[PDB]
């Protein structure tokens, strides 16, 4: 859990 | 989300949008395994609602999303709806998620749990950018 | 009146259609509702709140 | 009045509830958390959407998009569900649904 395949990004 | 940014496309797997018959987003909610998602109290969501996961655009039709249906709702016995306290709701889906890259389960934290004050955490959501 | 009082969205963040007699208008009109507190001229159909309304 | 077709993401800071009280007051109750009142702000449809930190490395749900400034004022702090103070009820409805 928590741990999106593809990564997020902020900014 | 006012003063926000568009999402990197399947980056938060858990998001999930909660429309209604008519396929109208009024919520959001967050997967917190194949079955179950989380959401709000006060959104008083229904089994006529439909909880739909994969996705990221949705004037979109390309996307391979899942709309899945609910067959039982569980909302906090203890929610207020006067103070809002305890505003959070459990949802069954009758058919089960199919778990892939862009749909996946968040974590849920331990009552025991300290998140400081000042820790940069991060929201996600389709409401209004703009008020 | 609850049929005077202005349409509010409240404090909760949902995105939910609901409806409220428009004095301005004569009619009720489509606005939409954050899912808690308001006030009482908010109707979940049109038909609804021109039964109560109008 | 401008609702997005594409998911928007926001970076917020975890507030104190005495800090958050400064604004809210009474309202703050136990089982809820603030963050926010930093530039962005959540907004009419971001309603059970999540608020997450990542401990361990993994994004956990620490709060659930609840209510706020009816107008969605990015200076205001945003009240979110506090996760850890509902977690046990929802570990209880799994085990038993």
């Amino acid at each position: 859990c928590g741990v999106p395949a593809i990564q997020p990004v902020l900014s | 989300i006012v003063n926000g940014e568009e999402a990197v496309p399947g980056s938060w797997p858990w998001q999930v949008s909660l429309q209604d018959k008519t396929g109208f987003h009024f919520c959001g909610g967050s997967l917190i395994n194949e079955n179950w998602v989380v959401t709000a109290a006060h959104c008083g969501v229904t089994t006529s609602d439909v909880v739909v996961a994969g996705e990221f655009d949705q004037g979109s039709s390309s996307e391979k999303i899942q709309k899945l249906k609910i067959a039982k709702v569980f909302k906090n016995s203890k929610y207020n709806s006067l103070t809002i306290n305890n505003d959070i709701t459990l949802l069954k889906l009758s058919t089960a998620a199919s778990f892939s890259q862009t749909v996946s389960a968040v974590c849920l934290p331990s009552a025991s749990d300290d998140f400081a004050a000042g820790t940069t955490c991060v929201t996600t959501g389709w409401g209004l950018t703009r008020y | 009146e609850v049929c005077s009082e202005q349409a509010e969205t409240g404090p909760c963040r949902a995105m939910i259609s609901r409806w409220y007699f428009d004095v301005t208008e004569g009619k009720c009109a489509p606005f939409f509702y954050g899912g808690c507190g308001g006030n009482r001229n908010n109707f979940d159909t049109e038909e609804y709140c021109m039964a109560v309304c109008g | 009045a401008n609702t997005p077709d594409r998911l928007q993401q926001a970076s917020l800071p975890l507030l104190s509830n005495t800090n958050c009280k400064k604004y809210w007051g009474t309202k703050i109750k136990d089982a809820m958390i603030c963050a926010g009142a930093s530039g962005v702000s959540s907004c009419m449809g971001d309603s059970g959407g999540p608020l997450v930190c990542k401990k361990n490395g993994a994004w956990t749900l620490v709060g659930i998009v609840s209510w706020g400034s009816s107008t969605c004022s990015t200076s205001t702090p945003g009240v979110y569900a506090r996760v850890t103070a509902l977690v046990n009820w929802v570990q209880q409805t799994l085990a038993a649904n």
